[PDB]
């Protein structure tokens, strides 16, 4: 799920005050690869939130169908967010 | 979005009662 950036060594000498007493330090600098979020977190987000929209071009009578398609809309958002919670 | 597209362009509201010719 990662990849690592770079790779640091540092030696110092950690001042306690009783005495010093020597340390070393490997650092990694891991950045998280996101291409599983975006095709998955993200994309169907942007799809439910663009679905959403289809009411606008319905006309104002048709309420059974702009009402099913928003609260749906919202059924589904909650879906995703619920299943991504338990899932991340 | 195609059923969306479809309905943009629907002019009457009642389908085909099923007892005319068109
Ligand atoms: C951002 C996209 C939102 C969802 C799609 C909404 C558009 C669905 C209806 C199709 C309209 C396009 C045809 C317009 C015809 C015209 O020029 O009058």
């Amino acid at each position: 799920q990662f990849s690592i950036v770079e790779h640091r060594l540092v030696s110092r000498n950690v001042v306690f005050a009783t005495g010093a007493y020597p340390r070393l330090s490997l650092s990694f600098r891991l950045k998280r690869n996101i291409g599983y979020f975006i095709l998955q977190t993200y994309m169907p987000s942007i799809l439910i939130t663009i679905l959403s929209w289809v009411s606008f071009w319905i006309n104002y009578d048709a309420s059974a169908a702009r009402v099913a398609l928003g609260i749906t809309t919202v059924l589904t958002m909650t879906t995703i967010n619920t299943h991504l919670r338990e899932t991340l | 979005i195609e059923f969306a597209t479809v309905n943009y362009f629907t002019k009457r509201g009642y389908a085909w009662d099923g007892k005319s010719v068109v």
